RNA sequence: CUUAAAGAGUCAACCCUUUGCUUAUCUUCCCUAUUUAAAUGUUAGCAGCCGCAUAGGCUG
DNA sequence: AGCAATTTAAATAGGGAAGATAAGCAAAGGGTTGACGAAAGCC
DNA sequence: GGCTTTCGTCAACCCTTTGCTTATCTTCCCT
């Protein structure tokens, strides 16, 4: 990401050598979420099923985001294996889940 | 404006007889305009002398033969008898046009040095010019305040030898008209 | 046609900051008018008005209390008590760098006028303070109003005093309109019948209570009319500006 | 307008001004090279001549067009120009009368509503609110207007002629432009001798009236000279906005008169508008 | 002759200690730098040999 | 031994996460700065 | 007969914690 750089597109140049970000790779590890509502393609494991590119969050407003399933599991609501696997996948992804 | 002020000034000068005047005007181009009016109405270069002391390189293009414009610096004129008392027979072209002109259509800075100078003998030529010639200052309101002060000094010096001052300004302020009258009265 | 002599950066220290009972700080225009008439007496150059500005001014003390002066046992007959500390009467002291501009009328060269003002200032005392330093005074003339402003701007940098007048009284408007009060003169209470303990025995003497006007500080260039900064002795046993009340 | 950078500011605003009007912008100040300046003069004298319809052939009058000339006081002195209308930045009242004389100078048709729109403030108000009319005006440090609002110091609707300058008023000079003008004129050109005055006596013997009263007293004025396309000093030719320029004459020789104050920085000479601060 | 005239404020000092700012991030797509042209300005001031010469001449 | 050319255009947009805390002590001094009135030796 | 020294006489608070203003700059013009 650049702003004032007098150059339109930079590249991640680890010591000159062309490289790609670890977050790019780690996002591609966690592109396993095929368990949302309109499940046609795997999306990146996110607390909201959110993608910047498509401009939509596949798990927002329809009670399958990570926070409601986490609250549910904690309380006692039996999480379905896919929902359980999604919550576990977000836990090994990481992130602040408080508020 | 547009009523022919400078032509009326020449008419007023010629009402008293033959004309001997210094048309001191601001700007080079306004002196060029008054010279062109003087040329096309009745005045030749044996009586008129347009003086702009910078030798500007503004030439007329298109057709030199079909111009009928661009009043120039020749002054066939008549050399006055005062040139023999000036240093080295006055000078070349410029001071001969200054002193010996019956009608001197000039930029005004060739006349305001008559009132005096810091260093040198640059006072004598406009002094002896304004001694025997009338003074015609047109649109004196466009000058600065110190410029108008030294112009009224020139008016006082011109009136010191009986010559006639023609001021031609439409937007005159009583103050200006008054102090120019008081300079002429002194 | 007006003539002025300006003494710029008059560093004075030991100024008696007690302008009156209720004003402590910058000396009022009665002080500088008194300085002007003092030179009218010593040097003979008779002074109409003085325009004074403050470059720097600090009252000695804190922000709420002035530093009192350690008094010396100088009265007669109190020996024996001289070993103890002398009692302190209230006289605040201050330092101030001033710029003075005297309206004078002079008929000789500017060099002897500058020399006379310098010889006065070398023996002068601004508000009871020793004149620590001062630049060489320079003469400037106000032929017209633009020339008056030339003299005005020749006192840069200084904060001159402009009169803003009294509406109801001093305390009220000092809070309301936030202007500064100072002594513009005095009010005569009683004729003094005992001239034995005075400076002159023939000069008539009156007990006085200081009248005050309300004034503001404006930089000399921001003052529109220089006559509103030139204080002079008015004929009401007061001092006043030539330009009147600053608007 | 009043000064040169004011003229290029009005020009650069009007060139970038989005409107349905077909604005065609000229710059007409005095800081120009010998060639360029002279060319502007001859063109303007032959297009603003309205005693006949010869100008229809020097401009494109077929298409509805706004031919706008942004100029400094070089237009109000000695120019036989005839504009349909003028927008005046106020500096002095004789400037108002002279730029009224540049509108309907050759025609005799009376205007119906309004042919002059006077600006509310000079542009020096945003740079110096203490004094703003001193550039090309008789306001100064000794003669300050109490208010700079032209509703306060001028009539809101007024027939501008020489009458206000001809009458002469000394009272209320701090809140009207005309009485400010008359005041200065009687307070500098007075019946005294002073030293820089007009009745000067006793001082003619001295060099004082030629030193303290300097004829054409201007600023230092050094001359940056263009020699065959190559400038002399710190000039740096630039490129104008090319939005609405109607006429732009090029120059190769000549000289520009730069004040010593603006010599510090580059005057940045340009073919369209001469000198500015950039 | 300016609320004129006049005046020593001195001294002394321990700010202590303690500390988890951690957590997870897709920058990304897109695309014509195009076309010219004398390097001139003598472009070199040399190689022998005639001589005491680093004086002066000759040879091509 | 100075000569080194001109114009033309420099990217639109979408985002700059909230949740936590922000110490409690104990100190902070006074020492001189009094003029009238009244006994009371003293020239 | 003042006159100068020293001792006795008479008191009692409710404080508040920065702005005041805020600096002396170029149009014409021709030489």
């Amino acid at each position: 990401f650049v702003e004032n750089s007098k150059l339109s597109k930079q590249l991640f140049d680890l010591n000159g050598q062309a490289a790609m970000h670890d977050q790019k790779i780690g996002n591609a590890i966690r592109t396993i979420d095929t368990w949302y509502e309109d499940a046609t393609t795997p999306i990146a494991v996110e607390p909201y099923g959110s993608v910047v590119r498509n401009g939509v969050a596949y798990r927002a407003g329809n009670k399958t985001d990570l926070f409601t399933l986490m609250d549910g599991a904690v309380n006692g609501k039996s999480l379905t294996e896919e929902d359980q696997m999604f919550v576990t996948a977000n836990l090994i992804r990481g992130g602040v889940f408080g508020g | 404006t547009g009523k022919g002020k400078t032509l009326a000034n020449l008419k007023l000068l010629q009402h008293f007889g033959n004309v001997r005047c210094s048309f001191g005007l601001g700007m080079v181009s306004l002196t060029k305009q008054t010279a062109k009016q003087f040329l096309d109405m009745g005045v030749d270069y044996n009586s008129a002398a347009m003086v702009t002391g910078f030798s500007k390189s503004r030439f007329n293009l298109g057709s030199e033969s079909l111009d009928q414009d661009e009043v120039s610096v020749e002054y066939w004129g008549q050399t006055s008898s005062l040139s023999k008392v000036f240093p080295n027979n006055n000078a070349g072209f410029k001071n001969k046009k200054l002193l010996s002109a019956p009608i001197l259509v000039t930029t005004t800075d060739h006349l305001v040095k008559a009132s005096g100078v810091k260093k040198g003998n640059k006072q004598m030529l406009p002094y002896v010019r304004c001694m025997h010639s009338d003074l015609v200052l047109d649109e004196i309101d466009d000058y600065g305040i110190e410029d108008m002060v030294v112009l009224a000094r020139l008016v006082y010096l011109t009136a010191c030898y009986g010559n006639k001052v023609i001021i031609s300004s439409a937007t005159i302020t009583p103050a200006i008209s008054n102090i120019f009258y008081e300079a002429y009265s002194s | 046609m007006r003539k002025f002599i300006i003494v710029k950066n008059v560093k004075v220290d030991g100024i008696n900051a007690k302008s009156s009972d209720i004003t402590v700080g910058m000396p009022p225009a009665t002080t500088f008018c008194g300085l002007g008439e003092t030179m009218s007496i010593k040097t003979g150059i008779v002074v109409k008005a003085v325009s004074y500005g403050s470059v720097k001014f600090e009252v000695r003390g804190s922000r709420f209390n002035t530093s009192v002066t350690k008094f010396a046992w100088q009265d007669r007959g109190n020996g024996g008590k001289a070993n103890n500390n002398s009692p302190i009467q209230p006289k605040p002291l201050a330092d101030g760098v001033f710029t003075l501009c005297f309206e004078v009328e002079w008929e000789d060269c500017a060099e002897v006028l500058v020399d006379k003002v310098t010889n006065f200032i070398n023996t002068a005392r601004i508000a009871g303070g020793t004149i620590a330093s001062f630049n060489k005074p320079f003469v400037k003339v106000a032929k017209d109003a633009e020339e008056l402003a030339s003299v005005k701007n020749a006192m840069m940098p200084c904060y001159v005093v402009v009169d803003c007048g009294v509406e109801v009284n001093i305390f009220e408007d000092a809070v309301n309109r936030k202007l500064q009060p100072m002594v513009n003169g005095y009010k005569k209470l009683e004729k003094i019948v005992d001239n034995k303990h005075m400076r002159d025995k023939f000069t008539p003497a009156y007990l006085a209570t200081p009248t005050y006007t309300m004034i503001g500080y404006k930089m000399v260039s921001n003052v529109d009319n220089f006559d509103q900064a030139l204080w002079q002795y008015g004929e009401n046993t007061k001092v006043k500006t030539i330009g009147g009340i600053y608007n | 307008t009043t000064t040169i950078k004011d003229c290029v500011a009005v020009t650069q605003e009007l060139q970038n001004w989005e409107t349905d009007l077909s604005i065609k912008i000229l710059c007409y100040h005095s800081r120009f090279v010998g060639d360029t300046k002279a060319q502007m003069e001859e063109y303007l004298s032959k297009v603003l001549n309205r005693k006949g319809d010869e100008y229809k052939k020097f401009v494109d009058t077929t298409t509805p067009t706004a031919y706008i000339v942004v100029a400094t006081p070089v237009v109000e002195v000695g120019r036989d120009f005839d504009f349909d209308w003028a927008i005046i930045e106020p500096s002095s009242e004789r400037s108002i009368v002279q730029c009224a004389g540049r509108v309907l100078r050759h025609r005799s048709s009376t205007p119906t509503t309004h042919n002059i729109h006077i600006l509310k403030y000079p542009f020096k108000f945003y740079r110096n609110s203490n004094i703003c009319y001193d550039v090309a005006g008789y306001e100064s440090k000794g003669y300050k207007l109490k208010s700079k609002n032209m509703l306060d110091i001028y009539k809101k609707e007024s027939i501008v002629n020489s009458v206000n300058r001809l009458q002469g008023d000394a009272a209320f000079y701090t809140k009207s432009l005309t009485a400010l003008e008359h005041k200065v004129l009687l307070d500098k050109l007075t019946t005294d001798i002073a030293d820089t005055n007009v009745f000067v006596g006793g001082w003619q013997l001295t060099a004082n009236p030629h030193e303290y009263c300097k004829w054409r007293r201007g600023t230092k004025n050094e001359d940056l000279v263009l020699t065959d396309g190559k400038w002399s000093g710190n000039v740096t030719t630039t490129k104008p906005i090319q939005s609405k320029i109607w006429r732009k004459w090029q120059g190769e020789n000549g000289s520009i008169t730069v004040p010593e104050y603006l010599l510090d920085k580059t005057i940045c000479y340009n073919d369209f508008y001469g000198g500015y601060e950039n």
